[PDB]
RNA sequence: GCCGC
DNA sequence: ATGTGCAACAGCATGATCGCGGCAAGCTGATCGTGCAAAAGTCGTGCCAGC
């Protein structure tokens, strides 16, 4: 190891019985009951507020409807009236435009709160904001015909609408992006692409079985022996242990040597394996195998970092034998990508493209693989 | 000749009175000395890691005929040198390489061999090395390794202060202690029974170990008694005579010699009748029959008649026995001594308890005591009491175990074998009835010649051992399933509990901490450190009243001043400065020869035991000039004690006065003038000075400064000097004379001095240089001072005017007054780096990116930001502000239409991606000094990762082409030389390149031999350099192996300047502490008749009860000092001729009532006085050493010099009335240091924070912003006032009570100030858990 | 009880998590082997691990010489870990940690009276936060909490004077940490000075057993009207003249 | 654990 | 004149040993396979409605 990181920052409870205790945090819903606690509400008003936070999600808009809340109070004289009162005074608290039933009302609160003498207020108060948002979605090249505005104007107006946040009371957050990769399957380039295992730490709980257990055992100041009182748990633990790990490198070694060629030249190399291909190589059922690889992750200079996003069943009915949809849906991301700029990338198209190459599928599902994570380039 | 180059800049002036023998040592030898043996090859197996491997290797499988034969070992170069491990975070240390083959023996012939394998060398773990000041740098620390003070392995006796039974009888035991196995113990019962407690376990009789050994009745009376011999011959009843042993006894009848009557019955006892008796030759006389009636039978004599005999050991004799016995033709008779005059009845008595009298009874025995479970079959008890002791892996005393053994029982050999025997525990048990007789003494269990000292490489040793031990058990299994293809790393290397077990040892214990790295005198003080805790030691609250006091075998080997206050006082200890430790391990001390009346030169190093019998005089002890003692009665040491002896009667002299004091202590000025625990605090206290911006000699120092400056490394000190070339304030190049040189390349000396560096306590480290330019240095000189050293000497405070004089309450109590002056001056001023870093770890929803572009951050944010999100270097920072742009992903996959919209409405991100940006915490200043981007191999280079990597290539080649410059021009100097001996153009030739196309060829010769070698070097020397640069640029540009998560790594450094304020600490060196309380401006603070205000004002009310009166006569002296710089300054500013300024300092060099300094001017070159003279305007620095230095008179004659009144006292007129004081004020100098104690880490306020998950109460401690603690005892004072409000204030609202908290706050913001109190959380959950217990506990109304 | 959380998602049980697991695991074992007719020796066996479990768990360190794990300490059971020292010491029974809490060094202030105090106007503003955010409130300078709150982050100079204002006479009371006697706490009357040291006055010192050589102090700040008063009539330091022994 | 009171 | 009852001595196990504060340092993990129905879930493929 040529660079080490330093200590990550940890702590835990000391001079203190219940040990590591605990430790408070803030969150959006919590700063909102605060700010909610110092603001003169009635009962009414303040039962309201507690119901309209609850339904705050992350994001810091409202995931319930207004006439799912009032439903919610079920309670008479609380009808919309009142509630949409406490809250639109909830929304201008310290993330202004938290808690916004949608887009358009999170950016008319924004462009509320200012010095109302902005070169571009009423431009885009309502002419932008509360009308033709979808127009503004596109290049909005009508838009100023619409508007009856000049295209300058509206260059700048643009402008000014993407100053504003557009997702307030995500800057509130306070936990930490500690989900990291433990990498529990590590592995390195060789002449034939081994592959190892870190984190087994399997002598280190057998020496410190030993010393516990058999250290108790050993030690005569007890009358008799332990021979089976603590001696014979450690074994049992041990042997647990040593299986799940042995099952582990066997399902591992298994899915690299299906999978040699994903990991050798072009990364979109991966066979459609089953779980029925593993469980023949291992000799083991296919649902202990399922169970196993289903969260465990691997460690590779290039590949992903999973074990199950190699088992696809995706044969796809291709020409020659059979195929992975994965590499499919590379190989679309990758053609459609580096395309014209007009850019077509049409679903007849893209299927007659693919069944050139020797990809037998159909248009209806190449359409799917590029709106599973891409938009279609004004291919309709 | 006389001094140094680096001396002859600064002379201290000595006050001597005293000449030194031996030089001060190295200061660090323990340390590097133990290590070296650890580490370095041995031809015997004495010690380290040969021994260890000749300790299990050669090993063999059971039966199995395949051994591993291990022959030497190495350890491979460091892949990373000290200064880049400390950069990067990693360990410091070195491969182990083991060489050893496999041999394959003949099953079918014996002791046959079939195969030999010499397979090469093999790697297990890795050894971390120390650096060469003794320190172990892993995970990128320093982690200096303590030295223990435990107990000597062998054999101690105890008394036990004769108190446990409470009826006054004093109680023996004794112990046999071994380095590895189990404990051996014997005690003595209250009614006088043999008892042992073998590994602390219940308590036994003797008698079943001392059977087991195959010993009989018959033979354990005989070996543990002195047998007499009872002649029975008709009827006559003799006796033999043993008049040595019958010196108390009453004569129970008439006793006759030879016939004639010699002691009467009832006669006199005296020691005359014993001489008379024994004088006369008597043989064996007659005895009345009731003398043998308390006789005891010691043999068992058989019957020759009958097969029937009294064979009942430790029984008495009956009337009808002795008709028996007579029957059966018993004419003579053994029994026992029973004489109870100094010997008494022993070891029978144990017999008498315990019945078992065979050696499977008394095995079987011993198993089941030791082992209460299943009972053995004949071999579990045989092998379990072989495995006790008398095994050679089991049990094992080592080298110093059995000389102590052998020593304290005197026996003559010293050497033997390292497992005890049969014999040695009957000498032990026999030595112990011994003392209880009488003759013999307890021994002291504080003495240090009972104590031993383990260093870092035994440690080692022992930890490799263990883990060699582990691999060893797992190898053993393999061997019997070898077949020939096996190979030494197929055979079970094992490098994993090798490599854990030592890395777990170094980074993980408690005798290897953090080194402390305020001062290089912390440093110094730290690396030897005795401690008597560790894991073989003796905890704190074990500690008895005795074992942490000093002892008068402390004398010339730990300091009796140096040591903790409140927890550990006594417990750690300081070296002193000349003791070293022996080969075994004990301390020990240089002492003089002396022969009749004259002391010699010759010195002998003398332990704890050698010592205690020689007569070892004082070092304050005058003499002559020939050597002999000037008076007659001089003071000595002869056992523990002090007395006056003659002048023959003496042995041995003290080396020098400072024997008795640590490194610490010795820089204590006027030490004997201080209280010994003030001075404690003192030297206790000059650790914790923080190094300042700019280094200041003391004026008033002792002569040790050069030496722990020199030592401790900090400094750059010259190894083969030469002359200067080249000077920066990075960088010295040295050019090396001729005169020392090694053959071929000639060579240069290059030292990169490190600048401004973060330390352990986040101080700053920072070297600069000494030498100007073409100055010539000699080997040891310094060129560089690190920090707080001021031209190689130590220098950690600053020198300040000081006058005691109460000023108007402001140095009320131990308060300090002090000037702006001191403040504008930036004295004090100190700075402070500090570490942030950064990670960028891999994720299962994607890499996390390292950008400047931070989503929903706004464009003020982004402008100390590059383009690739880190910060320029010199940013100024503060609060929180973002350093690195790093951004963590978020998982979408399902594309709903209002995420379709903001995707179309803003980036293609639209800031789904979360910013987790390193930001500076708050509170937190400074401008940035560093960034170290590390990154991982195979992943794209960072764009300042271009930038560091090009100035690392420029500073090598800068560094590298020096010596290449230096050869070409020597080898051109050559060709010119050769050209010029031959067809000589001069200009001509030296104007074209390449010597003129080689001067053609001239003659034959030259063009065959000259020119042609000279090329041949020319090419040869490029293609050197050429492919050491490649290497170096290879080496500079790789990709780092990181871990398997992380992909980047980003580590800023911020530095900050703090300066004096009234918060601060400040102390000297006496002991005298306190806090600034007021910055007075200039014209407030007092001044003399010249107009020059003071700096510092303390209050003379803390000297007399403190008992410092070297705080006084350091500040006489200080002020001395001072007026003979300001008349030197003076007189070199008028322009005064040298004449007159080199007799001034000559006649200054030359005070003193007889010193034995000989500095002389009249030898001094005239630019050397003139820059000695341009080195003391500030002052002369004059020194006084430990226990002999300046008296009153020297320091009166030295203020007479200055032109200053000898009281030491002058006329201070107040700065704000200009009125005078009304009586003289002591002012002069004082050398004052800056503690590390500092109020902008020790102010702290909370007003709401967080709070744990249990308990619900408020965090404790800074960093968490945590609230104060209201303890117990408060709220016992608020209830002794009757605050009943305040108290439940405290308790619920404050603390738990959840929604009183808010309901509190709420109140408190509209203005009510309303308590509505509740049940504190606390009670809820001591409620559930005892009702989580089987106990039901509820609140009833 | 909760359980340790590590670097990623991994999750460590504590203690009492190891003993009710190893309790059920224990239970369920004999349980399952209870129907299977098994001999009498291993029956008992179980029982007596099910007991030795249930001891292990209630009171760990007797009757099995502990159960320790791990790192060759004792496991602590549910009577070890009650409140501290097994007592009630450490989060009940008057050991509580206060909020409205300060601390710093003290030095000397020769010119301050005998009911008086110098307070650091940084260690101020943060133990009267709320107070200034409701005179911030209540004056009109700030209409939210939102706007009070960011002002007292700016600290801007009109926040400042009402710091000054609501000080104004609000006792404070200092203690110093080994609390001897009841005059080791005192209630005092908080001057604004600059800088980051306490000023206390001279002739508490000897109350106090207080010297200036680097001592701390702790402020705390009675917010109660209640307080207030028991603050000003009980605990100030002119009302504490003699010594109550 | 090291240090401060 | 021998036997029975009671008080005392020695051994053993249990409980406790001042506060308050600042650096620091290590992570305390997992578990087991079963082979099968039973269920839920998923993918390649074809459909009608909008441009
Ligand atoms: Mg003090």
């Amino acid at each position: 190891t040529a660079g080490t990181p330093s200590g990550n920052g940890v702590d835990y409870q000391d001079d203190e019985l219940p040990v590591y205790q605990g430790e408070t945090t803030q969150s959006l819903q919590d700063y909102l009951m605060w700010q909610v606690e110092l603001t003169p509400f009635t009962d009414t008003d303040r039962a309201i507020a507690t119901s309209i936070v609850d339904a705050v999600d992350d994001t810091g808009y409202l995931t319930i409807q207004i006439e799912d809340i009032v439903d919610s109070i079920g309670d008479d004289e609380i009808g919309l009236e009142e509630v949409e009162a406490v809250l639109k005074r909830i929304q201008r608290f310290d993330p202004v435009g938290v808690a916004a039933k949608d887009l358009r009302d999170c950016l008319l609160i924004q462009l509320s709160q200012f010095a109302k003498e902005t070169p571009w207020l009423e431009e885009a108060r309502l002419i932008i904001s509360d009308h033709l948002d979808l127009l503004a979605n596109h290049d909005f090249r009508t838009l100023m015909r619409v508007t009856r505005l000049k295209e300058e104007v509206l260059k700048e107006a643009v402008n000014l609408i993407q100053s504003l946040d557009p997702r307030p009371g995500q800057s509130i957050q306070t936990g930490e992006p500690e989900y990291v990769i433990p990498d529990v399957l590590v592995r390195k380039v060789n002449d034939r692409w081994v592959v190892e295992l870190n984190s087994d730490s399997l002598p280190r709980l057998k020496i410190n079985q030993q010393y516990a257990a058999m250290g108790n055992s050993a030690r005569n100041d007890a009358d008799g022996q332990f021979i089976r009182s603590n001696l014979q748990e450690a074994r049992w633990l041990i042997k647990s242990l040593e299986s799940a790990n042995d099952t582990l490198l066997r399902v591992s070694r298994c899915i690299v040597e299906q999978q040699q060629a994903f990991f050798e030249q072009g990364e979109e190399y991966m066979k459609p394996m089953v779980l029925a291909d593993i469980a023949q190589a291992v000799e083991m059922h296919e649902s202990t195998i399922s169970r196993v690889t289903t969260q465990k992750y691997l460690h590779s200079p290039r590949g992903i970092f999973e074990l199950k996003y190699f088992f696809s069943s995706h044969v796809n009915t291709e020409g020659g034998g059979e195929a992975s949809s994965t590499a499919i849906r590379a190989l679309v991301k990758k053609l459609i990508a580096a395309e014209n700029p007009a850019k077509p990338l049409s679903d007849s198209k893209l299927t007659s493209m693919l069944s050139e190459q020797g990809i037998m599928v159909a248009r209806r599902t190449v359409a799917k693989y590029r709106e599973s994570l891409s938009i279609p380039p004004s291919n309709q | 000749m006389v001094y140094s180059y680096t001396e002859k800049k600064r002379i201290r002036k000595d006050f001597g009175k005293r000449p030194q023998v031996l030089d001060v040592p190295y200061l660090l030898s323990i340390q590097l000395d133990s290590f070296q043996k650890f580490i370095e090859q041995d031809p015997e197996g004495q010690y380290g890691l040969e021994a260890a491997f000749r300790s299990v290797f050669p090993i063999q499988s059971y039966s199995g005929n395949s051994e591993l034969q291990y022959v030497s070992y190495r350890l491979g170069e460091p892949v990373f040198d000290v200064q880049e491990c400390q950069i990067r975070g990693v360990t410091y240390s070195a491969p182990l390489r083991v060489k050893l083959r496999l041999v394959i023996y003949e099953r079918e012939a014996p002791e046959g061999t079939v195969k030999d394998i010499k397979e090469q060398e093999v790697y297990m773990g890795e050894i971390p090395l120390m650096t060469d000041n003794g320190t172990f740098v892993i995970n990128g620390t320093e982690r200096v390794i303590v030295s223990q003070l435990h107990r000597s392995p062998g054999v101690f006796f105890d008394s036990d202060k004769g108190k446990t039974h409470s009826s006054g009888k004093v109680l023996y035991n004794a112990r046999i202690i071994p380095y590895r196995g189990s404990w051996l113990d014997f005690e003595f019962d209250p009614k006088d029974n043999l008892f042992v407690r073998i590994d602390r376990r219940r308590k036994l009789p003797a008698t079943i170990i001392l059977r087991a050994l195959n010993y009989t009745t018959e033979q354990i009376l005989d070996l543990f008694f002195e047998k007499v011999i009872f002649e029975i011959r008709d009827n006559k009843l003799q006796m033999e005579l043993v008049p040595e042993r019958l010196r108390g006894e009453t004569a129970s009848f008439d006793i006759e010699a030879n016939g004639k009557v010699y002691v009467e019955k009832g006669r006199r006892i005296t020691a005359r009748h014993i001489r008379q008796l024994e004088k006369d030759d008597v043989k064996l006389i007659e005895v009345p029959v009731e003398y043998i009636a308390g006789k005891v039978v010691a043999k068992d004599y058989i019957d020759e008649s009958t097969g029937e005999l009294i064979c009942a050991a430790n029984m008495e004799l009956s009337l009808d026995l002795l008709a028996k016995l007579s029957q059966s033709g018993h004419k003579r008779i053994e029994t026992l001594f029973t004489n109870d005059l100094d010997h008494g009845p022993y070891i029978s008595e144990t017999l008498r308890v315990d019945p078992t009298n065979d050696r499977l009874s008394a095995l079987v025995e011993i198993y089941r005591m030791m082992r209460p479970g299943e009972p053995p079959t004949r071999e579990a008890a045989e092998s379990l009491f072989e495995n006790l002791f008398f095994s050679e892996d089991r049990y094992d005393l080592s080298a110093v175990g059995r000389m102590k053994f052998n020593r304290s029982l005197l026996r003559e050999e010293i050497e033997g074998s390292g497992i005890l025997s049969k014999d040695d525990i009957i000498d032990v048990m026999k030595k112990l009835i011994d003392i209880r007789n009488g003759k013999g003494e307890v021994d002291d269990i504080d003495h240090l010649g009972n104590r031993r000292i383990r260093s870092v490489g035994e440690m080692a040793e022992n930890q490799f051992r263990v883990g060699l031990v582990r691999v060893e058990r797992a190898v053993k299994e393999r061997l019997s399933l070898g077949d020939l293809d096996t190979l030494m790393p197929q055979d079970m290397i094992n490098a994993k509990p090798i490599s854990a077990a030592v890395k777990e040892f170094f980074g993980s214990s408690q005798l290897s901490q953090f080194m402390d790295q305020n001062n290089p005198l912390s440093e110094i003080t730290h690396k030897r450190r005795i401690s008597a805790l560790g894991p073989g030691g003796l905890t704190r609250e074990r500690a008895g009243f005795e074992v942490r006091d000093v002892h008068p075998t402390h004398y010339g080997r730990v300091c009796p001043i140096e040591t903790p206050e409140g927890p550990n006082i006594g417990l750690i200890n300081s070296l002193s400065v000349y003791a070293q430790t022996n080969e075994y391990g004990f301390l020990e001390t240089p002492y003089r020869k002396v022969t009749d009346g004259v002391v010699t030169d010759e010195i002998h190093y003398l332990s704890a035991i050698e010592e205690g019998n020689y007569v070892i005089a004082q070092a304050n002890s005058n003499l002559d000039e020939e050597g002999h003692f000037v008076e007659d009665l001089v003071t000595c040491r002869s056992k523990g004690e002090s007395s006056l002896f003659s002048r023959d009667q003496v042995d041995y002299m003290d080396v020098s006065t400072q024997q008795v004091v640590s490194v610490g202590a010795s820089l204590i000025p006027f030490l004997e003038h201080d209280d010994a625990n003030r001075a404690l605090m003192g030297a206790n206290m000059q650790r914790q000075a923080v190094p300042t911006l700019r280094a200041d000699k003391p004026l008033v120092g002792t002569g040790m400064e050069r030496a722990v400056a020199v030592d401790s490394g900090v400094t750059a000190v010259a190894k083969r000097g030469g002359v200067v070339q080249y000077v920066d304030a990075s960088r010295i190049v040295i050019k090396v004379n001729e005169d020392e040189m090694y053959p071929g390349e000639a060579g240069i000396d290059i030292y990169n001095l490190t600048k401004y560096t973060r330390s352990n306590q986040n101080t700053c480290i920072n070297q600069m240089p000494c030498v100007s330019l073409g100055e010539p240095v000699e080997r040891g000189d310094v060129l560089a001072d690190g920090p707080s050293t001021d031209l190689g000497e130590l220098a950690l405070g600053q020198n300040m005017r000081v006058a005691f004089m109460p000023w108007n309450g402001y140095n009320f109590e131990d308060s300090i007054l002090v000037s702006e002056r001191v403040v504008q001056e930036d004295r004090f001023t100190t700075i402070h780096i500090q570490e942030l870093a950064c990670v960028s770890r891999d994720t299962k929803l994607g890499p996390e990116e390292i950008t400047a572009d931070i989503p929903n951050v706004g464009e003020a944010a982004l402008s100390k930001l590059d383009e690739s999100g880190i910060v320029y270097i010199g940013a100024e920072v503060t609060g929180g502000d973002i350093l690195v742009g790093k951004v963590t992903p978020k998982g979408e996959t399902q594309l709903t239409p209002e995420e379709k919209l903001l995707r179309a409405i803003f980036g293609e991100k639209a800031s789904d991606v979360k910013d987790s940006s390193l930001r500076v915490p708050n509170g937190v200043s400074g401008t940035v000094i560093d960034v170290q981007v590390f990154t991982r191999d195979g992943v794209e280079k960072d764009k300042r990762a271009l930038e560091i990597e090009e100035m690392q290539l420029k500073q090598a080649k800068k560094d590298l082409s020096e010596e290449l410059q230096i050869l070409e021009a020597g080898l051109f100097s050559r060709i010119r030389a050769v050209l010029v001996a031959g067809g000589v153009e001069a200009e001509k030739l030296d104007k074209l390149p390449r010597d003129r196309w080689l001067e053609l060829g001239l003659t034959d010769e030259e063009k065959q031999n000259q020119l042609e070698q000279l090329a041949e070097q020319y090419d040869e020397l490029k293609h050197e350099f050429e492919k050491k640069l490649e290497a170096k640029r290879r080496k500079i540009t790789q990709g780092d192996d990181l871990a398997p998560g992380v992909l980047k790594i980003v580590k800023v450094y911020l530095a900050v300047k703090r300066r004096i304020q009234p918060g601060d600490k400040m102390a000297g060196r006496h002991g005298n502490k306190g806090v600034i309380s007021k910055i007075n401006p200039i014209e407030d603070m007092p001044y003399d008749e010249n107009g020059t205000p003071v700096d510092i004002v303390l209050n003379p009310l803390g000297v007399p009860s403190r008992m410092n009166i070297g705080q006084i006569l350091e500040t006489h002296l200080g002020m001395a000092a001072k007026g003979i710089g300001d008349k030197i300054n003076a007189m070199l500013k008028q322009q005064q001729e040298v004449a007159k300024l080199r007799e001034f300092i000559q006649r200054a060099y030359d005070l003193g009532a007889d010193v034995r300094q000989k500095v002389d001017l009249s030898t001094f070159s005239d630019e050397e006085v003139m820059r000695l003279a341009e080195n003391l305007r500030k002052g002369m620095p004059i020194a006084t050493p430990v226990f002999d230095g300046a008296k009153e008179a020297e320091i009166k004659e030295l203020l007479k010099l200055g032109d200053l009144p000898t009281s030491g006292q002058i006329r201070l007129y107040d700065g704000r009335t200009g009125e005078q004081f009304e009586r003289p004020v002591t002012v002069g100098y004082m050398y004052m240091l800056k503690l590390n104690h500092l109020v902008d880490d020790k102010m702290h306020a909370r007003s709401t924070g967080s709070y744990s998950l249990v308990t619900q109460q408020p965090l404790g401690g800074k960093a968490q912003f945590g609230g104060q603690r209201f303890g117990e005892m408060e709220v016992w004072a608020l209830e002794a006032y009757g605050a009943a409000y305040t108290l439940q204030e405290m308790l619920t609202v404050k603390s738990d009570d959840v929604n009183g908290r808010t309901k509190m706050y709420k109140n408190i913001v509209d203005g009510n100030h309303q308590m509505e109190p509740g049940m504190p959380e606390s009670f809820n959950v001591l409620l559930k858990e005892i009702r989580s217990l089987g106990i039901n506990i509820e609140l009833e109304d | 009880r909760p359980l340790v959380p590590l670097d990623g998602g991994r999750f460590a049980t504590s203690d009492l998590n190891d003993l009710y697991r190893r309790v059920i695991n224990r239970n369920n074992r004999l349980k399952r082997l209870l129907d299977l007719a098994a001999p009498d020796i291993i029956v008992r066996n179980e029982k007596r691990m099910l007991q030795e479990a249930v001891d292990a768990l209630l009171d760990n360190g007797r009757r099995g010489r502990a159960i320790t794990g791990s790192n060759k300490r004792p496991l602590k059971s549910l009577a070890d870990m009650i409140k501290g020292k097994q007592g009630r010491f450490r989060q009940n029974l008057l050991g509580k940690r206060v909020d409205y809490s300060g601390r710093s060094v003290i030095t000397v202030g020769p010119y301050l009276r005998l009911h008086q105090c110098g307070l650091p106007k940084k260690m101020a503003l943060e133990l009267f936060k709320p107070f200034i955010y409701g005179k911030l409130e209540l004056r009109g300078l700030a209409t939210t909490i939102k706007a009070a709150k960011k002002m007292v982050e700016r600290e801007e100079a009109v926040v400042w004077d009402i710091l000054d204002e609501v000080i104004r006479e609000h006792p404070v009371l200092l203690n110093r940490a080994p609390t001897l006697h009841r005059l080791g706490i005192q209630a005092f009357e908080p001057v604004l000075i600059e800088g980051k040291a306490i000023q206390l006055h001279p002739l508490v010192c000897a109350a106090y057993n207080a010297d200036f050589d680097g001592d701390q102090m702790a402020v705390h700040v009675p917010l109660t009207l209640e307080a207030q008063l028991e603050a000003r009539a009980l605990m100030m330091s002119t009302n504490n003249i003699l010594s109550p022994a």
